[PDB]
């Protein structure tokens, strides 16, 4: 009522995410009750919008939150790995093996995998500020994320990270990384070649009264803010608003930021004194506005303190995507980080997949800076084949009942190379011997042989099966794999620990 | 009753055609798989033969039964390739469906297929070859390997090659106004189990399955001039007037046996069992008696040994006698134990020489498939010696002929060229189906094989030897190999009659317009 | 397998647009819940009001909505190509061929197609056709490729003169908006050099309004004028009228309507005023007269008052509208449609808005190629020779896309009543031994040269057509499952 | 239909094999059957079980003819060989209906498996001389341990071994042992027998006629042997022929294959551990379906563990380690489920027992894989 019932739901979702991962991977369409259509290959976003009536399989749904908080990438790899571990364990259940040795078998092999990740690591090379290093991290995401164009998207991200880079060369001990430092804007129409990068951050709003530049003012000033008796309130407000707006114009403040409701009488004087105003800033825009500009949102409607004010070297309100838009565009010299990357595309759904792909690229820098390093792992399924030889060796080194769990734990690794063959329509049985041909019988006496040095890249080479991953720069994140086996083991043992569903007053 | 017309009938014709077409798709090729049929009587029959399947196949569609009669006519005309020919009716009628929904007139489809097959003979003239073929050392073995397609005998075809060749070697005779041919369908096949495929024995003569009543008779006859007699009458005990008739009928039987003893017949063939009265006369005369003989097997004995069956003993007068012209002749009679039974071996017959084949298998279901597979191979060699023209195998014929039809369509032009292009794409299902049964890619070898035949017609001298042009295909390894190294070939008469018999078969489905179902009584 | 069921539902989308291809195409009638009759050839308005079932139908809608930016016209000959690529790919999807090889092979075919389209596009410049020629002689049949067949001769001598005033590098689409005037004729439409809008409200002095101004001045004011309490409410409104007269504005545009007090004060002084002014019309005056909008009378100053050459009161269709002429800055020429049929006004409304897109891309680059569906025939002819040697199975994949482009001449023969096979045999020799430029001619009902036919089409339409059909067809193959909650 | 039709065929043989799992060994269980007519048949022999049951699955009908072939050779203990044919079908579930492995590829792997199996059969080969009557006495008593005639076999099995050697001799040694004529006399004691060398009807010793209610006694002196059996009960003669007439297969198998293999399901233990080692040297695509055959080989000895009430997972851990390391002569005790080796177990079986078991299993397994689907309603 549970195991067989859950596996029926597992094989469903496992086959779904099987075609998501890989450069040949596929997307899916999800329609909610409101009619919203979302196309993405991410498993965390997929299961989030879907409504599942089976509480048993929901363990893998909530398990994605552990991966998104720790890393945010490799979500498709976790669902495929965790889903396969429960599929290969079905044979041990029919054999009569209790879950005691099954849970202990996965936990024993999990510690053995972490020991191999430190021995099998290569490509230290330890360079933060190189533009080529930013390309080596963002290129491999074409497997799990959108593979459409890796040439243009890799260049815009590398120029944006280097623009917001704190520098502080040698040892600067830089804390407080900015995840929000990268932002993209969806613009309907145009191709990807029309996209570019701006030193400042941009946003979608339209000017009304002035549209003038005003950035030529050579260190200008910007402010930030948080029957005759019937005319007593009317004339009373006209005298106060006039005096408050005049003192601002006397100080030479070209643009102000108003985060509250702006009346009709307020906008009347702004056109005469030539003062720009922002209309209804959101919550996430208000936090980015005060931190980058460095101005205090004084709630007083009067003249703000001229000592602390915002400054923008160069800003233009003219057209960008064909419509006039006022933006925050700036220059790194006199003002801080958090630039943006402007995207151009015809399909709005394709811009969403690029947004999720760039957001995962921010975690690549997080994985390098927060621990000692992100290191490297063989990409395109070349890491799993390295573990198959190690886990198989551990089965003979530890005789006992764990050999049945160790055997099924190594067989579960066959889904990763099958992913490349299934999504490409090629026979997995033809590519399988080409994968074993790298290590042959044993490893040659040379260091970093074709098993470690080369990998599986299938375009025209499907007959050969092996390709160098060094020139292709195809690698897997080490912090992701460490957290992948942790979430997969915790989620697999959780389903096996389920006994009976309990309903309380319903 | 029910009357429905329009294009929905033609869409239903191909729908019922593609439904039964899936039966012969998995059985095509040497790697093809068999299929089990439930006879509802408690037993089952597992066969890949299209002639046997379509006979038992239940088809509720009136047009679907046309393909059943098509395989029956190909058994007498060809005798092999049941699943390698009829299978073309699937995509050939499917590609024509797209033309029916369009403005293409059915006559253009009909005349388009007629001009394509009429001029296809000239295209086949390029791939033809004589009966000598290569330098030799393999002659009738290469044509014996033609039966490997659509059948599983290709694994054991190594030892069975010399068995089929030598079986048809000594059966030579003179018929057809003096033509030298082998009278096939006359070969006796015995079912047996045990040992392996390499232990199969070939008997250059006649073999009879029966049980000898008395073991003290001259079972083995040494020397020539052996006389054999055949009698259809039953001599045994059969129905104080009751005891007097029994004595009178006994004297009539002893008188008829006395006429056989006076003729000097060493072997007496009877239809039913032999009583004790005739056994005593056979021992004193040193004659071996035989009982439980089949009438169908006795007909071949009359042509082989020369002993004519006797319906009754009589003449113009009321005298009963056995003439000496009904006696047969052979070189020797040898009796040995074959599969828990002792069989009579008649070798070196006078009038006509026959041959027998003893087979071994796992169970009765295996012998039924091994018998018909080798029985169909006898017609492959027979039809090959009639017309010395042969074509290479491996499925490269269909891919090569479709390229010549591309330029042939531009020659005719007008509206008849579109039906030629659809006819070329219809023949492409044969090489693609073989890739499905071989667990390989379809368009992989198809796109490559057509590349070698694309420049085949563009070679002026044929530059040096053959850079591109070549024949044969390897299904196991999924590569392009030469016909000499692969050693596979097919007869031309089987390939010509394939699309020729299917011509009027596919058009008959197209000629159907209004469907009317009359309610039964 | 799941994609095949999704394609068959999307096949009927362009099969309803099947006859609509070409200038002989038909129209689709759409009736909504409001009983609004909409008859137009453009599929953008068709797909917008078309009921969608499977989410794949919205994919063609998003491309059609984005088609206005990429090209804007010829939508009948573009969107249909997205369904044809997936129609002939069904036998390949049933076999072991993955949809990735179809998507990867499509980009290789478009990369070779765009390379040939740029080769077909030739820019001579030099002494050949220049302004007022390329936009007239070569744009005669290029502007409207579908509708306005009988009235085409009228707009070439009219609409071309209106778009001539639009200089390059500007391309303002805000000032090209049209209006709906019931009654009249199409060829009798008057050219308007300034802002013109409807009154939308009738006045008691409607016949007494001033006929024309020598030096009019337009002022935009949002002040609402409406009437001890009686003397106070009447005096405050009277004081606001005197402050407006101090600026010397002969024309006052009020957002909210005005009462009788403001009307009588402006009528005695012969001062024009117009109420119920929309917000869209105010931005049109700012980009033409160059005035400003004053919310109240506190900040109103004399320098905020703009001016124009002259004012004129035009009476057409038994109704009078405001007419401005000689604006200080005008980048276009305002056109006013006429006719008694509302469907005809909306019919040419979509056509004239699609014709300005050609002028926009022509000013950037002036290029013409052979029209009438002959562009895909030369591209498909070149792909057959190259694809043979390109990456194995890609031979049959590109040849499927090469045969997918054959739907265009088959559709042109369906409306004209020709033979689909007869045109392929004549073009095959015309695009091989007949070099390139030989097209198809509908007038003489035979095959001829489009160079001497004078009919050309911009090659930029075919460039964005493949890009618009790129992510449209790739999204269908990249989605193997569709889930609909509840 | 297609792959779905093969799934029903795998479960058809799997359901039948699961019934005969407990039919092997001296601890073999029994099965009760209920027909629509109301009759009940309770027996431990799978021969009459497959004959009386009419199965609706067409694939299970092929196993009925296979049981007749296995029973034609020996018949005792060879009925459970069908399990091996059923385990291979269930072993293809991760491959055939999941990896989409082609059946001929599996059949080709079974061809190499059947060839490598015969090499392992020759590895456990233990020849023994047939001239010793005491060595051949304990050999025929192997199948007697499943019956209560054990202590009765002293005066029984000695008559069978002496009669076969007279009609066997040599020629190879191939001869016909069917010339023997066995006569059964109801009533009396089982210990009473008749020793007669000759033909029952030169210088004859004596001629006499005994007194028997059935017929008289006649002696014929030749220049052929008969057996007269006196049963200890009325209907016991049916079980006497099973322990003597049906026991002649042991005398036929020792002449064709003098070698001895571990008895009581202990032979395939050394085969499964050796087959896994031979798979690592193949290094090919077929290695996975070839190595998976060893997983189907270890399911047969689990029937003894299921009969001995043990844990097949934990017990086979030490058992499989003995055959793959210490020696291949080790075995499993079926009675108590113990590690006692076949050396002190005192029972050994000829090699042909497992030869014909694996040969008929692979030939029956490939034919089931060659069937794509099953159709009905032809109305023949």
């Amino acid at each position: 009522g549970q195991i067989i019932k859950s596996i029926a739901a597992i094989r469903e979702l496992h086959q779904m995410c099987l075609t998501s991962m890989g450069p040949c991977g596929r997307n899916k369409i999800i329609v909610n009750h409101l009619g919203k259509i979302i196309i993405t290959n991410d498993a965390a976003t997929m299961l989030r919008e879907l409504d599942i009536v089976h509480p048993a399989v929901k363990v893998l749904v909530m398990a994605t939150e552990q991966q998104k908080i720790d890393m945010g990438d490799g979500t498709n790899l976790v669902m495929i790995l965790a889903g396969e571990l429960l599929n290969v364990s079905e044979k041990l259940i029919s054999m009569g093996l209790s879950a005691v040795e099954i849970i202990q078998g996965y936990n024993m092999a999990r510690k053995f995998t972490l020991k191999e990740l430190d021995e099998m690591v290569v490509g230290e090379i330890t360079d933060k500020n190189d533009k080529n290093e930013l390309l080596k991290m963002i290129k491999p995401v074409i497997s799990s994320k959108k593979y459409g164009s890796e040439d243009i998207l890799s260049e815009l991200v590398s120029e944006a990270v280097s623009h917001v880079l704190p520098v502080a060369q040698q040892a600067g001990e830089i804390p407080y990384f900015n995840v929000d430092s990268i932002r993209v804007v969806k613009i309907m129409g145009g191709s990807l070649s029309n996209s570019t990068v701006i030193k400042g951050m941009v946003f979608n709003r339209e000017p009304e009264g002035h549209v003038k530049s005003l950035s030529e003012d050579k260190k200008h000033k910007v402010a930030v803010f948080t029957a005759q008796e019937m005319l007593d309130f009317s004339k009373g407000e006209e005298k106060q608003i006039d005096a408050m707006m005049k003192e601002i114009a006397d100080m030479g403040v070209e643009c102000i930021v108003a985060g509250a409701g702006v009346g009709e009488l307020a906008l009347h004087y702004l056109n005469r004194y030539g003062i720009l105003v922002l209309k209804v800033p959101s919550k996430f825009e208000l936090r980015r506005l005060c931190r980058v500009c460095g101005a205090t949102p004084l709630p007083r409607l009067g003249a703000p303190t001229p000592e602390e004010l915002g400054l923008v070297e160069t800003v233009k309100t003219m057209e960008i995507g064909g419509d006039r838009v006022t933006v925050f565009k700036q220059e790194q010299g006199e003002i801080s980080r958090t630039s943006t990357i402007i995207l151009r595309g015809a399909t709005q759904n394709n811009l969403d997949d690029i947004e999720r792909a760039i957001d995962d690229g921010v975690a690549a820098v997080k994985g390098l800076m927060k621990p000692s390093g992100g290191k490297l792992l063989p990409g395109a399924g070349a890491t799993e084949i390295e573990l198959i030889s190690r886990i198989t060796k551990y089965g003979e080194r530890t005789p006992g009942l764990l050999q049945l769990a160790i055997k099924q734990f190594a067989v579960a690794f066959e889904v990763v190379p099958r992913t490349l063959a299934e999504t490409a329509g090629l026979d997995v049985n033809e590519v399988l011997p080409n994968l074993y041909a790298a290590h042959n019988v044993t490893e040659p006496g040379a260091v970093k042989t074709d098993h470690l040095y080369k990998g599986v890249d299938i375009d025209g080479e499907s007959d050969e099966g092996v390709k160098d991953i060094r020139e292709e720069n195809i690698y897997d994140m080490l912090a992701t794999k460490k957290f992948a086996i942790n979430v997969a083991t915790e989620a697999a043992t959780t389903v096996l620990s389920i006994d009976q569903i309990i309903m309380a007053k319903k | 009753g029910e009357k429905i017309s329009g294009d929905d009938i033609r869409n239903q014709n191909v729908l019922a055609t593609m439904a039964v077409a899936n039966v012969v798709k998995s059985s095509l090729g040497p790697v093809g798989l068999d299929k089990m049929l439930v006879d509802d009587i408690g037993d089952f029959t597992v066969t890949n033969d299209g002639a046997t399947i379509l006979s038992l196949l239940d088809v509720q569609h009136p047009a679907g039964k046309i393909l059943v009669e098509l395989a029956q006519q190909q058994d007498r005309e060809i005798g092999d390739g049941t699943t390698s020919v009829v299978i073309i009716a699937s995509e050939l009628l499917k590609r024509a469906n797209e033309l029916v929904k369009n403005k293409i007139h059915p006559t253009t489809i009909i005349t388009g297929f007629r001009v394509a097959l009429r001029e296809a003979i000239r295209f086949i003239n390029e791939v033809l070859s004589t009966s000598v073929d290569t330098l030799g050392k393999e002659t009738l073995i290469n044509i014996a390997k033609t039966s490997m397609s659509s059948k599983i005998i290709g694994a054991d075809s190594d030892f069975f090659s010399n068995m089929v060749v030598d079986a048809l070697l000594a059966v030579k005779t003179q018929n057809s106004k003096g033509e030298i041919k082998y009278p096939v369908k006359a070969v006796n096949v015995l079912k047996a189990h045990g040992k392996s495929a390499t232990e199969s024995l070939l008997v250059p003569g006649y073999a009879l399955n029966c049980t000898v009543a008395s073991q003290a008779m001259p079972k083995r006859i040494a020397g020539g001039n052996v006389k054999i007699a055949c009698l259809d009458l039953n001599l045994q005990k059969a129905r104080e007037q009751l005891e007097q008739i029994r004595k009178r009928e006994a004297g009539i039987v002893l008188e008829r046996v006395k006429k056989i003893i006076d003729a000097g017949a060493q072997v007496v063939l009877t239809t039913k069992g032999i009583d004790d009265l005739c056994l005593k006369e056979f021992v004193e005369a040193k004659i071996m008696g035989v009982r439980r003989c089949k009438k169908e097997d006795l007909r071949r004995i009359a042509r082989a040994t020369g002993a004519t069956l006797v319906s009754s003993m009589s003449n113009l007068e009321g005298e009963e006698t056995f003439e000496s012209s009904y006696l047969g002749l052979c070189d020797e009679v040898v009796q040995a134990k074959f599969s828990d039974d002792e069989c009579i071996l008649i070798k070196g017959t006078s009038k006509h020489s026959s041959s027998s084949i003893i087979l071994r298998g796992a169970n009765d279901y295996s012998l039924d498939e091994m018998e018909r597979s080798l029985h169909d191979s006898l017609s492959v060699v027979k039809r090959t010696l009639e017309s010395g023209n042969v074509v290479p195998g491996g499925g490269c014929v269909e891919a090569a002929l479709n390229i010549y039809l591309d330029n042939f369509a531009t020659t005719v032009g007008s509206r008849e060229q579109l039906a030629i292009a659809e006819f070329a794409a219809a023949l492409l299902i044969i090489p693609k189906t073989l890739a499905v049964n071989a667990a390989k890619d379809s368009s992989e070898l198809v796109a490559k094989l057509r590349s070698y035949h694309a420049a085949s017609q563009m070679a002026k001298p044929e530059v040096k030897r053959r850079s591109y042009r070549n024949y044969g295909l390897d299904l196991i390894r999924g590569k392009i190999v030469d016909e000499i190294h692969a050693g596979v070939l097919e007869p031309t008469i089987s390939k010509v009659k394939s699309l020729k018999s299917a011509l009027e078969a596919c058009v008959a489905i197209l000629r159907i317009d209004t469907m009317i179902t009359v309610d039964p009584e | 397998g799941q994609i095949i069921s999704n394609i068959n539902a999307c096949v009927a989308v362009q099969e309803a647009l099947k006859p609509t291809l070409g200038p002989l195409g038909s129209d689709i009638l759409i009736v909504t819940s409001n009983q609004k009759t909409t008859i137009s050839n453009d599929g953008a308005t068709i797909l917008k009001l078309l009921d969608v079932v499977h989410p794949a139908a919205k994919t063609l809608v998003d491309i059609s909505r984005a088609q206005d930016a990429e090209v804007g016209d010829g939508t009948t000959s573009v969107t249909i190509l997205a369904g044809e690529l997936m129609k002939e790919a069904k036998p390949f999807l049933e076999e072991g061929i993955s949809s990735h090889l179809i998507m990867k092979g499509y980009r290789k075919a478009v990369s070779l197609a765009v390379e040939k389209i740029n080769e077909l596009a030739v820019d001579i410049t030099s002494e050949k056709s220049s302004g007022r020629e390329l936009l007239e002689r070569c744009a005669r049949t290029a502007m409207s490729s579908k509708l306005i067949h009988n009235n085409a001769d009228f707009f070439v001598k009219m609409c071309v003169d209106a778009v001539l005033s639009l200089d390059r590098n500007d391309l303002d689409d805000k000032l090209i908006g049209i209006k709906k005037i019931p009654g009249g004729a199409m060829e009798e439409s008057l050219f308007i050099n300034g802002v013109a809008f409807k009154k939308t409200f009738s006045y008691a002095g409607f016949e007494q309004q001033p006929k024309k101004f020598n030096n009019p001045k337009i002022l935009s004011l949002n002040v609402e004028l409406e009437l001890a309490i009686v003397d106070a409410e009447w005096q405050l409104i009277f004081e606001k009228l005197r402050q407006v007269e101090e600026t010397g504005a002969n024309i006052v545009l009020s957002k909210l309507p005005i009462g009788d007090l403001a009307t009588q004060f402006f009528a005695d002084r012969n001062i024009f005023c117009a109420g119920r002014v929309s917000a869209d019309d105010m931005n049109r005056v700012i980009q033409a007269v160059g005035g400003s909008i004053q919310s109240t009378t506190s900040d109103i100053k004399p320098e905020h008052l703009g001016t124009c050459a002259l004012f004129e009161e035009m009476q057409i269709g038994s109704e009078r509208y405001n007419l401005f002429q000689g604006c200080p800055q005008a980048k276009t020429c305002t056109l006013l449609l006429r006719g008694g049929a509302e469907q005809v006004i909306a019919e040419v409304e979509r056509s004239l808005h699609d014709a300005i897109m050609i002028v926009k891309r022509a000013l950037q680059n002036k290029l013409i190629v052979a029209g009438g569906g002959a562009t895909e025939m030369e591209v498909s002819k070149c792909l057959r020779d190259y694809s043979k040697t390109i990456a194995g199975k890609q031979q049959m994949i590109i040849n499927a896309f090469a045969k997918a482009l054959e739907v265009i001449p088959r559709q042109l023969c369906e409306n004209a009543g020709f033979d689909a096979i007869e045109i392929l045999n004549k073009l095959r020799l015309a695009h091989s031994k007949g070099e390139k430029w030989y097209g198809v001619v509908f007038e003489t009902e035979n095959i001829g040269d489009n160079f001497a036919k004078f009919v050309w089409e911009p090659a930029l339409v075919k460039i964005n057509a493949l890009n618009s059909a790129t992510e449209a067809t790739n999204l269908i193959l990249s989605v193997d499952e569709t889930i609909t909650n509840k | 239909t297609g792959r779905q039709a093969q799934i029903s065929n795998i479960t058809a043989a799997k359901a039948v094999a699961d019934v005969i799992r407990t039919c092997l060994g001296p601890k073999a269980m029994l099965k009760m059957l209920l027909d629509p007519m109301g009759g009940l048949v309770l027996t431990n022999d799978g021969h009459a079980i497959l004959r009386e049951i009419d199965v609706a699955h067409p694939a299970a009908k092929s196993m009925l003819e296979l049981s007749r072939t296995q029973d034609e050779e020996v018949g005792d203990g060879t009925t459970t060989v069908i399990i091996l044919a059923g385990e291979i079908l269930a072993q293809c579930a991760p491959y055939l209906i999941e990896k989409n492995i082609h059946p001929v590829i599996i059949i080709q792997a079974l061809k190499k498996a059947l060839t490598d199996a015969l090499e392992v059969i020759k590895q456990v080969s233990k020849p023994v001389d047939v001239e010793n009557d005491a060595a051949m006495k304990k050999l025929i008593q192997a199948s007697i341990g499943t019956k209560y005639v054990i202590h009765w076999s002293e005066k029984m099995c000695e008559l069978a071994l002496d009669a076969v050697k007279t009609v066997r001799k040599d020629l190879f040694e191939i001869d016909i042992k069917r010339y023997v004529r066995v006569e059964k006399i109801p009533g009396g004691d089982v210990l009473d027998s008749r020793v007669l060398k000759g033909v029952l009807l030169t210088n004859c010793g004596l001629f006499k006629v005994e007194m028997i209610g059935d017929e008289y006694f006649s002696f014929l002196d030749n220049c052929a042997c008969t057996i007269m059996l006196r049963g200890g009960s009325k209907d016991i003669l049916n079980e006497i022929d099973r322990n003597l007439q049906d026991a002649m297969a042991v005398a036929r198998n020792v002449m064709l294959s003098p070698s001895l293999s571990p008895g009581g399901g202990a032979t395939e233990m050394a085969v499964s551990v050796k087959l896994a080692e031979k798979a690592k040297q193949l290094e090919g695509i077929q290695q996975w379906p070839y190595q998976a055959v060893a997983d189907a080989m270890e399911c047969i000895p689990r029937t003894l563990i299921q009969n001995a009430g043990g844990d097949p997972i934990r017990l086979l851990s030490q058992l499989r380690a003995k055959h793959a390391q210490g020696n291949f002569t080790t075995g499993i005790d079926g009675d108590k489920g113990k590690i006692v080796d076949m050396v002190s177990y005192g029972i050994w079986e000829p090699e042909v027992i497992k030869q014909q078991s694996v040969k008929t299993a692979i030939e029956s397994a490939c034919l089931l894989l060659r069937v794509d689907d099953i159709v009905s309603g032809v109305r023949k």
